């Protein structure tokens, strides 16, 4: 009764993306699927949407190009792959880790697997882009 | 457990430990004692002080719980227990 938890293969390419990355994740659409974590994850089966949001954070706790730029307790965080924490400014209530987002929504026909319609989010700026 | 005055420093050492290394069943239960320790320290940077660190910050646990010490110290909030 929920499209995103019916299984398929991750499909896309991603972006290249450089130290900023969680930076633009409060911005526009929220920062790309990275390029690298697309190469880790295409044509893996995920049982779930949260399978695979499980696995992007456990490969991004493994790429130290990506993994650098979190501090100790956020990389503790991700090797558990467990969704970082935001900066509290990007918080709201009990949402305090960063939320993937589709860009073409699931319910319009949007793509559940698809790296390429898939975005990383603040709290804050996913809610605003659910309400324009 | 309802304020940080409830805890003994040790005690408190032991909560952020915790947290710090993501010690827990669920990210459910992670973010649960995020905002319970936010709660207590009633500190403005929030989860920031584990997250978020301002650059040269020791953010190791020992590390935070001396800037939540400090802090609450300075700003005429009560200290742990005893
Ligand atoms: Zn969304």
């Amino acid at each position: 009764e929920s499209k995103r938890n019916k299984p398929g293969k991750a499909t896309g390419k991603g972006k290249p993306v450089g130290d900023k990355w969680l930076d633009d994740a409060g911005k526009d659409s929220g920062a790309p699927i990275p390029d690298r974590i697309a190469d880790k994850l295409r044509d893996k089966e995920f049982k779930s949407f949260d399978d695979f949001r499980k696995a992007v954070w456990e490969e991004v706790s493994k790429d130290p190009e990506l993994s650098k730029n979190l501090n100790p307790s956020n990389k503790s965080s991700v090797s558990k792959g467990y969704s970082p924490f935001t900066p509290k400014n990007q918080q709201v209530g009990g949402r305090k880790v960063y939320e993937l987002h589709h860009d073409k929504p699931i319910s319009q026909g949007g793509e559940v697997y698809d790296m390429d319609n898939i975005r990383v989010t603040t709290p804050k700026r996913h809610i605003d882009i659910h309400r324009g | 457990k309802h304020s940080i005055s409830d805890y003994t420093e040790a005690e408190f050492l032991q909560l952020v430990t915790t947290i710090c290394n993501a010690d827990t069943s669920s990210e459910e239960e992670l973010v649960k004692l995020v905002t319970h320790f936010e709660e207590m320290t009633e500190h403005p940077s929030g989860s920031d002080l584990i997250y978020a660190p301002k650059e040269g910050d020791d953010d190791s646990p020992s590390g935070i719980v001396n800037t939540v010490k400090q802090w609450r110290a300075a700003n005429g909030k009560s200290g742990f227990k005893q």
